[PDB]
RNA sequence: UUAAAGGAAUUGACGGAAGGGCACCACCAGGAGUGGAGCCUGCGGCUUAAUUUGACCAACACGGGAAACCUCACCCGGCCCGGACACGGACAGGAUUGACAGAUUGAUAGCUCUUUCUCGAUUCCGUGGGUGGUGGUGCAUGGCCGUUCUUAGUUGGUGGAGCGAUUUGUCUGGUUAAUUCCGAUAACGAACGAGACUCUGGCAUGCUAACUAGUUACGCGACCCCCGAGCGGUCGGCGUCCCCCAACUUCUUAGAGGGACAAGUGGCGUUCAGCCACCCGAGAUUGAGCAAUAACAGGUCUGUGAUGCCCUUAGAUGUCCGGGGCUGCACGCGCGCUACACUGACUGGCUCAGCGUGUGCCUACCCUACGCCGGCAGGCGCGGGUAACCCGUUGAACCCCAUUCGUGAUGGGGAUCGGGGAUUGCAAUUAUUCCCCAUGAACGAGGAAUUCCCAGUAAGUGCGGGUCAUAAGCUUGCGUUGAUUAAG
């Protein structure tokens, strides 16, 4: 009838309210900022992750080498 | 429930090209034997017609350990706005054999 | 929920993987023949099995 | 594929025709319902209701029939062109007692008084040409404790075998 | 100071009141015991984080409750939403799913956290409202079930008696397992229960019918035989509906019909109901099922999408996962199992069954022949069987025959306990069960008291269904051997 351990909340999500993962110069010109997930379904889709150093395919959880 | 766009077009076309579905009370079945092609758990067939009974759409009666649907009309002209249809296709309901 | 173990305890060999075919309990039940009702409400649908009694 | 045992044939179907006794209950119960009874071929299988109201059974061009084939169809493990249902008016509606038993039911939700409406319905068996009847209603009646008020008219055996064809129960 | 005290009758219940009957859940006469011992299992108590709980003749091997986990309620922790709908908010310039790595955990639970990709109106937030519950309440109920209650009991209609409640019918007697009948009679005519009835068991050398049952005969093969034959003997070896290279139903399995009625004969009895003897005959009462009227504060909401009301509903009594518990032990009680030996235990020979059960829609896994590995449980290869087709002519134990042992807590008894070996399983620890070797405890027939039973019965003795992945000291059935006492 306690509960004194407090098990302190949901999931709630970090809510970033930006894309902004096309960095552009010269008046018009596609450039890539994160990497592409190498499967055989998203080529230049949905992106690979881009953490301090390593690479990670966010929807089918393949992960590249941390280097 | 969690609701997944593509499996309630998977049941709504059943449901409404005859007017009943025959879901069975257990939750851990990961596979609706109707519809056996979409990978469906039965928690989907049991939780869309939980609100097609709020709505006033379907009417639920229960067997042993089944649950049996039927349409009432209004859930027909529901029905034949959410999938898009033109008013010219019925279920096997009113008049499909003689 | 996350489903790898959701349902993980194997309900296979066991009392908690037999059940009621009418009647959804899983304590008494009769596994004879191919049955698979409770105990307690056999005794209703009995005859309309056909199993009549002496007579 | 392969079959099963005779023994566990036999008991197969009559679980089949207690379990669809039991969901035409359910549904028919308030359109006088009466029991089924099947017929089993090497082909299309033959199910008539004996319902006492035919009328309703049948919806406009008879829905309720071909929605009522359909969860039979899609429960039982039939295909498509195997099982048919039939409705046929049992004859003397008060003479089988599943009948009137499920029609005082719906005298008893109507908000009749439970002795008023036992009396009529004890009136119309004995004038439907029975040799006797009886009906108990049992439970709470006017007063917080439970009692049962019985009804019996007539003579009716109890004991021996010809308490199973010359009775029927509800 | 008080709403009754009282009177006469009636119906029940009761009587350490009479009279007449009945019951092995009563006794006699007996048997087997139980009660003493060890063990198995339920209950109480204690203890415990929890030792979940319901029940106290008619609770206590009972919830078909033999729990490793699941079951599962209870305990310690941790995810999930499987919170439908209705309204508003959130809401394309950023509502919501899911997730690699790592401190983070019991946990490869994105449980949370750090970092960051991903999902496409699906949701999320708030408020009403559902919903679920092995949550309470069986004294709010239904249904089922037990019980007074295995005994003969119960009730109208119409007449009669009474102002009336009621009574007669429904009885002096005789008789019956029975208000069963006879008869008597202010009653008459009835109904339910009893009985009949259904199942079962015993008999029909009669009928119908059998390559999924058989017999007999006839062929063939084998083997024995004074001496060496064979219409000799043995053979569950083969064949004879395989397209006649035979007939038949005794045995086996059913189906029909028959048969027993107290019929026949004495004796008793009102020559009534009936009873007691015999003869004939398979049988002169087979065994069980259903089982009334009226009830119980009987049990069950923990069997049920039977259900009222109350309670709880997201830090949820919902549900899932992991661990633990329901098995903890100074003690008390109840069912039972094995024993105390020589009417026995060994070791080996030898011969007899019946009831029944078997591969699954979800559901994974069934019964087992044979062959070959193993000293044993077992392991493989290889078949058959959805069954009068295969296991299976179910070579069951007891008993029978020989051997050893000799009245010694002994080769009786096998508790306890060490070490090893296999199988079931996701997992065997608080030993699942089985196997082997060793250890070798009480126990010498059991006080008061108490149970069940009178014929294939008691008792002995195994077998099979239920539970069952692994499993019966329980239960429900089956056969086997078979009585001692009694007809009150
Ligand atoms: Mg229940
Ligand atoms: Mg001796
Ligand atoms: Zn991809
Ligand atoms: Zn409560």
């Amino acid at each position: 009838y306690t509960t004194p351990k407090k098990n302190k909340h949901k999931r709630k999500k970090v809510k970033l309210a930006v894309l902004k993962y096309y960095k552009v110069d010269e008046n018009g010109k596609i450039s890539r900022l994160r990497r592409e997930c190498p499967s055989d379904e998203c080529g230049a889709g949905v992106f690979m992750a881009s953490h301090f150093d390593r690479h990670y395919c966010g929807k089918c959880c393949l992960t590249y080498c941390f280097n | 429930m969690l609701m997944p766009k593509k499996n309630r077009i998977a049941i709504y076309e059943l449901l409404f090209k005859e007017g009943v579905m025959v879901a069975k009370k257990d939750v851990h079945m990961p596979k609706h034997p109707e519809l056996a092609d979409k990978n469906v758990p039965n928690l989907h067939v049991m939780k869309a017609m939980q609100s097609l009974k709020s709505r006033g759409y379907v009417k639920e009666q229960f067997a042993w350990r089944h649950f049996y649907w039927y349409l009432t009309n209004e859930g027909i002209q529901y029905l034949r706005d959410y999938l898009h249809l033109p008013p010219e296709i019925v279920p096997a309901t009113l008049r499909r054999s003689r | 929920g996350h489903q790898q173990l959701y349902w993980s305890h194997p309900r296979k060999f066991g009392q908690g993987s037999r059940s009621c075919r009418v009647c959804s309990n899983r304590h008494g039940l009769i596994r004879k023949y191919g049955l698979n009702m409770c105990r307690q409400c056999f005794r209703q649908y009995a005859k309309d099995i056909g199993f009549i009694k002496l007579d | 594929a392969v079959q099963i045992s005779k023994k566990r044939k036999f008991v197969a179907d009559g679980i089949f025709k207690a379990e669809l006794n039991e969901f035409l209950t359910r549904e028919l119960a308030e359109d006088g319902y009466s029991g089924v009874e099947v017929r089993v071929t090497p082909t299309r299988t033959e199910i008539i209701i004996l319902a006492t109201r035919t009328q309703n059974v049948l919806g406009e061009k008879g829905r309720r029939i071909r929605e009522l084939t359909a969860v039979v169809q899609k429960r039982f493990g039939f295909p498509e062109g195997s099982v048919e249902l039939y409705a046929e008016k049992v004859a003397t509606r008060g003479l089988c007692a599943i009948a009137q038993a499920e029609s005082l039911r719906y005298k008893l939700l109507g908000g009749l008084a439970v002795r008023r409406a036992c009396y009529g319905v004890l009136r119309f068996i004995m004038e439907s040409g029975a040799k006797g009847c009886e009906v108990v209603v049992s439970g709470k009646l006017r007063g917080q404790r439970a009692k049962s008020m019985k009804f019996v008219d007539g003579l009716m055996i109890h004991s021996g075998d010809p308490v199973n064809y010359y009775v029927d129960t509800a």
